[PDB]
């Protein structure tokens, strides 16, 4: 496959960025879409030029580090997966493929494609977890949790952290990773003792954060690669209904390292 | 510690407060297109129904008690949703402003799957605003878009509602500024009917399908009949 | 051993009240599964994502702590050199990965938990930053390596597509109780997999092996895999890969229920090579996934140098020549909450806190020799990239220490590796500077440890006269295949001590002794 | 995964829809009962109360627009508990046809201590149905049981609802179909409106008699009232 | 749905005495079948009734006990029993007492299942 690359080409955070043009004239169906970047950035060294940097651990959509908008859709046209999920049999010869970062104040771009997603680990310090200290654990059979709430707590659970929903949402709000935390704790009893509490923490964490708000759009769904719904934002918007009725009020923010 | 009055120091409760004043503002509008819908029933029904909005329960309640309690809870709930539409509106803008490829273009490309919910929403509310000022300086007040001695203010318990509706959409760019303000208010009724319900919480997966039919029911209904008003008016129908 | 085993009852309480989605049986209480070979259902599991909430519960603690204000997070932050001052691991040094800043940090103790070395072979299971450069450079500071030749393979991975890819997306062996291993007999074919006759198909591990018959254990039937495709006779776009076909069993098998049995494996084999398993067969290919060797730790999890703790996959530790399934999450997570908290106090309370500073002359050391690597490394301008230099290095890995291993294979490897050294280091491209986002310089750092490890993997493989778990030497083996041990000669951990000279490591013996799972 | 719609699924999800739409039935024959007491206070305040049914909230709903909200809700609930009610009787008779004596007896001998509710309410339901089909037939179109020239048809507001009911019962089989109906009607209402409450699962041992003095007055009121009209009529006092 | 070894300390949960006694009110159900031959109906209301109330009233029956009731009332009506009118000749004959508070619980349990959507799995066919 012959494929056109224009890539967002940034030196670093105060460095204005581009779009520079990249051919590559034979394009393995079978090869990952990073792989292809990897591929062309073997070309660029060879050929001495900036290689093209990327987010990238686990190529298994898991670890949640891929992050490239890919023809204007996060992860890619293919839903339900990552961009290292992501296989160039998705695409046609001749085609042109605009390869950008995430766009989000709160996920500022240090590099080519690389973003700065460091305001989901201050989301989760805001109140993303259940208080409990190692060793005062009971025994695992002691609470029950259904088996229907283990499942809708597992799929909200199931997040990975990549920050497409911030990129596809028009606000580049933080709804849906906030809104999967909340209901993946808020599902089980372990979180009930703090969880009025948490669903505020973390909605006031992502305004601070400098996220914007929840439109009910729904592109953060339609691109999650977990599939996380947006069932998860009403659960979310029921704890928060229920916090103010119960007057909680927001902690302070927790402020950068 | 302040109680529901935090809903204020969130987005989320913000949005939330929309959800309630909309709820409000939706049931407003589809009751208005209900009243309204009497001038096909004719100048005296019309009246008869611009009078009784003021004698609203006469032996119990005073004159215009309570279509002013109804004015109030109309004016605090549009504020709310104003105020809280222009600090979302703002917060999203200034989300985006930091990284993005112009003051314009957020993204070289971007797709979208779900909808121009935003687009439509807050360019439409806008509208809806200004239609709103216009209006009521229109057909409350009269005091545009009338030629002299064609509208007549209430002198009593007479109303001339129906006159003042027939000589208000005689000027085409009038009819055009309605029928604009409708479509943009029909896509903003079509997105938050069904908004409003999953910003309360109260929507899932089987009942989504169902608050959509309603959101797009409200949305066409009120639509057909604020357009059908100003056109059988401007067209003749309405005389 | 029977610590971890004692200890993983507290692991899955605790994982449970952080909040862990576990698999829940109707009635609400915890749901039990069994891995492949084992005869009880002890393994406690997510969907399919076990350790991703194992992790994310881990993450939401540190999140807590981090919150709290005791713990100091710095991601994209990699340790290239461990501080040893008095004999004792006093600080590491840094480099931020985004401004490209060295950081030297002072501590009391030093933990290294930093994972396994798997990737010293370039294609391998294991995530693509996953390096040896933290464990590697605390042995040259002195801690001992136990067993560095001890590594894992999985049998059922996703082959790769040509030379550019390095990962092996792995999938759960239970693939392997329901297919059936095969080759085309012609070495050339071009027919359809499907449309090649029975007669015509080469299923080894059936033909031969007629022992363990469609249960042949991973190594056997990996090492059968890497000869056929060493042999060109391989399917897939390079030859390294073999048909897992699936068509009989969903003809004796209700499609339904293998579907219900490998939809999620089925389905990822579809998204990552195009080919739906239900028609064609299935390709795999052995990879190396996990390393059980690392530095040498005592019952206390501390190395040779004092005030240096290796956790988790970094340390030799306890899962001997060969790790057990569902027990490097059960480690990780007991080294982490269980006992280092306890070995680390017993080594802080016999210490005063405090009286080492990043001012003092073995920082700046340390900091020096760093620095000079990194524009040394920056400033070679060869004509080879660091991939191709890795690749090179994990093709010898792999086709000389790898599943199968001989004395004179063993002895080629420890000659072609420090050349393949020396042409890294005299002919590499690292393109950019220090102080960037520079990935290239990352990787070049990570491939120069894994030059000087490999060297040392190939000796203690080489050492090691006998096969045991996942080292297999092929000239100590039964008639069937499996592993033979020498427990007279060889019932110990062989911990390298780095002496300066990377082909001349200084061989420690510790006894093992057993007194309650007798040898047999 | 249906939502409330899987209340069709289960007989207990059919009797829950039995159980709300005799709460609106039962609502219903009440006011309806206390309507129609109207009639000896004259015909003047009859046949204001005819009209002013059509005229409801006028100032803002149009004419007969609440009345034909009700007409659609009565008409909804009455056929969902038909169907309902059908749909339950098939099933208990398959559940006895089986096993039987025969088609008719269950048992040689079962004695019975807890009433006849199945008997009684299965046939009042199929006379009540007949029943409003012919009542339908009979007051509110006039198309049976009246000779020529005794029905006044409402064309405009002026009704004489007071006049049809005077000359609708003087047919004395008329006057007896009616009574047989409000009997079984007021076995039914004494059973259903414990009955409703029972199936809700809004009952329990302390407020059970409570429940069950409430069938009794509600069945007595209705019964007293709507036996009073045809005989009141028929003998004179009515006219 | 609770497997042979995965029980905690029968202490962990506190169960009501008032819940207890209750429960144990439904519980006590010998399966005679007599509710089923009184009811004119031919219904199984009293029994199915007696255990949804059993399992309903305790802490242990409450992670599937929206769905237990209307499974349960969903094979009543495969099995061929009739359907309830609340006529209360079932309760006459119990030999065990059984009241039909069990049947209001019933009632109430599978309302609220209705409202969350719970939808019956396919029945128990006979062996
Ligand atoms: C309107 C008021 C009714 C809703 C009251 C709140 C009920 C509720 O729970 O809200 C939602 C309302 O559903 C819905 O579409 C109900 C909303 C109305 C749908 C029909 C439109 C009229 C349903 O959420 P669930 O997934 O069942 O929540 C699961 C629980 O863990 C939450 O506590
Ligand atoms: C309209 C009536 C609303 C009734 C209130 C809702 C139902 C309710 O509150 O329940 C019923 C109340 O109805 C009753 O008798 C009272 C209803 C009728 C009173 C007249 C009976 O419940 P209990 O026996 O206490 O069972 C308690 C729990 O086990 C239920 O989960
Ligand atoms: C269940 C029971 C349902 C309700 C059935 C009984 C309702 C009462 C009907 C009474 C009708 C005869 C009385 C007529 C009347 O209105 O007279 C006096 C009635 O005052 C009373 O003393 C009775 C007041 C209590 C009855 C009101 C209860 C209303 C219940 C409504 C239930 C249905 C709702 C629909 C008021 O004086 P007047 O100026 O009307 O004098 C006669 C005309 N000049
Ligand atoms: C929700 C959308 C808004 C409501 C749309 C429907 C309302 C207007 C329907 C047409 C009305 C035509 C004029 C009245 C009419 O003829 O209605 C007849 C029947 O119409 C209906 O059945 C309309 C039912 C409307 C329900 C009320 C909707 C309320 C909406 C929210 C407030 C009654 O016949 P009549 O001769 O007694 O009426 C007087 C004619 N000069
Ligand atoms: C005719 C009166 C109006 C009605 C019936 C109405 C109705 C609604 C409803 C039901 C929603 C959904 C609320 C939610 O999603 O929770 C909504 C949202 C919204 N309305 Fe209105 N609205 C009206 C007037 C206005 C006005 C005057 C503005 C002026 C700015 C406006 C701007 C908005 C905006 C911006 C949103 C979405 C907020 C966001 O982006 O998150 N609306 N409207
Ligand atoms: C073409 C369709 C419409 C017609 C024919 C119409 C007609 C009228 C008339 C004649 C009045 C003056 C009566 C009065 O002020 O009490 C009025 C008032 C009003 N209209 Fe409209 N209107 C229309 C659309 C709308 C819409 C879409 C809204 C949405 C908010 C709206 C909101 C109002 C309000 C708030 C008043 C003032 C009510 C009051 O002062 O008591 N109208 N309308
Ligand atoms: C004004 C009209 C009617 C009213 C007020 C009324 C009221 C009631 C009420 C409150 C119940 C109790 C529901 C429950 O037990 O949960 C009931 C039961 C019943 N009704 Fe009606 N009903 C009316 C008309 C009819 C009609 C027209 C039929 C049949 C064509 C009918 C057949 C039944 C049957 C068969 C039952 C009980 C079935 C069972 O419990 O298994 N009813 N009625
Ligand atoms: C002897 C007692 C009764 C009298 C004197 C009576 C009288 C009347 C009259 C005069 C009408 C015509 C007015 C109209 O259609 O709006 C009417 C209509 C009606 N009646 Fe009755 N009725 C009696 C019993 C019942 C009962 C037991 C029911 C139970 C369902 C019932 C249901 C209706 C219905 C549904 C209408 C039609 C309402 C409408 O079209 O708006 N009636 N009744
Ligand atoms: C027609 C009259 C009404 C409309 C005209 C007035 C519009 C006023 C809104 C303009 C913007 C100012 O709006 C103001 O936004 C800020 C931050 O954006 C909100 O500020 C508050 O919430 C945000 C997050 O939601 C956080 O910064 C913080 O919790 C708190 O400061 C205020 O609650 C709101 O008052
Ligand atoms: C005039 C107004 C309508 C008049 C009556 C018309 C309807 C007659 C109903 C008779 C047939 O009844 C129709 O079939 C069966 C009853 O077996 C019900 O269906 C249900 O029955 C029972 C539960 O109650 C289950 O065992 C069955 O699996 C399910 O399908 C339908 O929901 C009902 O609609
Ligand atoms: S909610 Fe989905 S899109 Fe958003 S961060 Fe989590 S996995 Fe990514
Ligand atoms: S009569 Fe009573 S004891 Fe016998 S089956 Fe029915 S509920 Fe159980
Ligand atoms: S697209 Fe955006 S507006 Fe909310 S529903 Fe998703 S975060
Ligand atoms: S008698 Fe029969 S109708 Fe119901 S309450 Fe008892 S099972
Ligand atoms: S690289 Fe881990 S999710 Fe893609």
């Amino acid at each position: 496959m012959k494929i056109t690359l224009k890539i967002w080409r940034q030196k670093n955070r105060n460095t204005p960025g581009e779009f520079k043009t990249y051919v590559m004239d034979n394009v393995n169906p079978d090869m990952s879409f990073l792989e292809m970047l990897d591929v062309l950035n073997e070309d660029l060294m060879s050929r001495g030029e900036e290689p093209v940097a990327f987010d990238h651990d686990c190529r298994e959509g898991i670890c949640g580090m891929c992050s490239l908008m890919i023809n204007g859709v996060a992860h890619g046209p293919k839903n339900a997966i990552t961009t290292c999920q992501l296989h160039m049999r998705s695409f046609k010869d001749g085609d042109t493929i605009t390869v950008e970062p995430w766009r989000a104040s709160a996920f500022p771009i240090l590099k080519d494609l690389v973003v700065d997603r460091s305001a989901f680990d201050r989301i989760i310090q805001a109140g993303g977890y259940i208080s409990v200290s190692t060793g005062s654990a009971p025994d695992a059979n002691t609470i029950p949790v259904s088996k229907v709430a283990a499942d809708r707590a597992m799929d909200a659970a199931a997040c990975i952290g990549c920050g497409a929903c911030v990129a596809a949402c028009p606000n580049g709000s933080a709804m849906l990773f906030t809104a999967a935390k909340v209901t993946h704790l808020a599902l089980l009893p372990q979180g009930q003792p703090e969880r009025y509490q948490r669903v505020v923490n973390m909605v006031a964490q992502a305004d601070f954060e400098g996220f914007g708000n929840c439109t009910n759009i729904g592109e953060c769904a339609a691109v999650c690669p977990k599939e996380i719904s947006l069932e998860t934002i009403a659960q979310l918007n029921r704890d928060l209904v229920m916090a103010a009725l119960r007057g909680i009020e927001p902690n302070t923010p927790i402020v950068p390292a | 510690m302040t109680g529901v009055l935090t809903l204020t120091r969130t987005s989320v409760g913000k949005k939330v407060i929309m959800a309630l004043t909309g709820f409000v503002l939706v049931g407003f509008v589809v009751f208005h297109m209900y009243g309204n819908l009497k001038m096909y029933q004719g100048p005296e029904v019309y009246n008869a129904y611009a009078a009784g909005l003021r004698e609203l329960g006469y032996p119990i309640f005073g004159h215009e008690h309570l279509l002013w309690i109804a004015r109030f809870i109309l004016l605090a709930s549009v504020f709310l949703h104003i105020w809280a539409a222009t600090s979302l509106t703002l917060q999203s803008r200034r989300s985006l402003q930091a990284s993005s490829i112009s003051t314009v273009r957020r993204y070289g490309q971007h797709k979208r799957q779900s909808g121009y919910a935003d687009y439509t929403m807050r360019f439409g509310g806008v509208l809806i605003f200004f239609f709103i000022i216009y209006h009521i300086l229109h057909l409350t007040f009269g005091v545009v878009g009338y030629e002299p001695g064609q509208f007549i203010h209430p002198h009593g318990d007479v109303y001339e509602t129906y006159n003042n509706v027939v000589y208000g959409f005689q000027n085409p760019l009038i009819v055009g500024f309605y029928l604009l303000t409708m479509v943009f208010l029909a896509l903003h009724l079509y997105h938050g009917v069904w908004s409003m319900f999953q910003t309360l919480g109260w929507n899932n997966r089987t009942y989504d399908r169902l608050l959509r039919g309603l959101a797009i029911v409200v949305a066409a209904a009120v639509f057909i009949g604020n357009i059908s008003f100003p056109l059988a008016v401007y067209f003749g129908f309405v005389a | 051993v029977y610590r971890l085993a004692q200890v993983s009852v507290n692991i899955i309480d605790q994982c449970v009240a952080q909040g862990v989605p576990f698999a829940r049986e109707y009635g609400g209480l915890l749901d039990n599964r069994s891995f492949g070979g084992a005869q009880v259902a002890r393994t406690f599991y997510a969907r399919g994502q076990t350790g991703q909430q194992l992790l994310l519960g881990a993450y939401q603690a540190l999140s807590r702590q981090i919150a709290a204000g005791t713990v100091k997070m710095f991601p994209r932050t990699e340790m290239l050199d461990l501080v040893v001052v008095d004999g004792r691991a006093r600080g590491i040094i840094t480099r931020d990965m985004v401004t490209g800043k060295i950081t030297r940090y002072a501590a009391d103790a030093v933990v290294l938990a930093t994972g396994g070395y798997g990737n010293v072979f370039y294609l391998s299971t294991n995530a693509k930053g996953c390096n040896a450069t933290a464990i590697w450079r605390a042995h040259r500071r002195g801690a001992f390596f136990g067993n560095p030749c001890f590594t894992q393979i999985h049998p059922t991975c996703i082959p790769v597509s040509g030379e550019y890819q390095s990962k092996l997306t792995l999938m759960s062996e239970s693939l392997r109780n329901d297919g059936r291993i095969w080759v085309p007999k012609k070495k050339g074919d071009t027919r359809r997999p499907q449309d090649i006759p029975e007669s015509e198909r080469d299923y080894y591990l059936e033909e031969r092996y007629p022992s363990f018959g469609n249960l042949v254990p991973r190594d056997i039937a990996s090492r059968a895999a890497k000869q056929v495709c060493d042999e060109g006779r391989g399917v897939g776009p390079g030859g390294l890969g073999v048909y897992l076909d699936f068509a009989d069993a969903i003809k004796r098998l209700g499609r339904q229920k293998i579907a219900e049995r490998y939809g999620n494996l089925f389905d990822m084999y579809k998204q990552i090579t195009g080919e739906d398993p239900y028609e064609t067969p299935m390709r795999i290919y052995p990879a190396v996934h996990y390393t059980m060797g690392g530095l040498w730790v005592d019952y206390n999890l501390q190395s040779t140098i004092p005030g240096l703790f290796v956790i988790g996959e970094a340390n030799f530790s306890d899962h001997g020549a060969n790790r057990l399934g569902a027990s490097a999450l059960m480690q990780g997570l007991a080294d982490g909450y269980f006992i280092l908290p306890y070995t680390i106090a017993n080594f802080l309370a016999q210490v005063k806190p405090g009286g080492v500073s990043i001012d003092r002359p073995e920082f700046a050391e340390a900091e020096a020799e760093i620095n000079q690597r990194i524009q040394r490394l920056l400033s070679i301008r060869g004509k080879r990239t660091v991939d191709s230099f890795h690749r090179e290095l994990g093709k010898l890995m792999w086709d000389k220490c790898g599943m199968a291993r001989n004395a004179a294979g063993l002895r080629e490897a420890l000659q072609r590796i420090p050349e393949i050294r020396a042409e890294f280091w005299e002919n590499v491209n690292v393109p950019g500077e220090a102080n960037d986002l520079n990935q290239a310089l990352e990787k070049a750092g990570r491939v120069a440890d894994f030059l000087e490890l490999a060297e040392l993997m190939c000796l203690d493989a080489l050492h090691r006269e006998e096969s045991c778990g996942g080292h297999f030497r092929e000239e100590y083996q039964t008639p069937d295949g499996e592993a033979l041990r020498n427990d007279e000669q060889f019932s110990y951990v062989a911990a390298w001590e780095f002496t300066g000279d990377l082909a001349k490591p200084r061989l420690h013996k510790e006894p093992l002794v057993f007194e309650y799972v007798k040898p047999t």
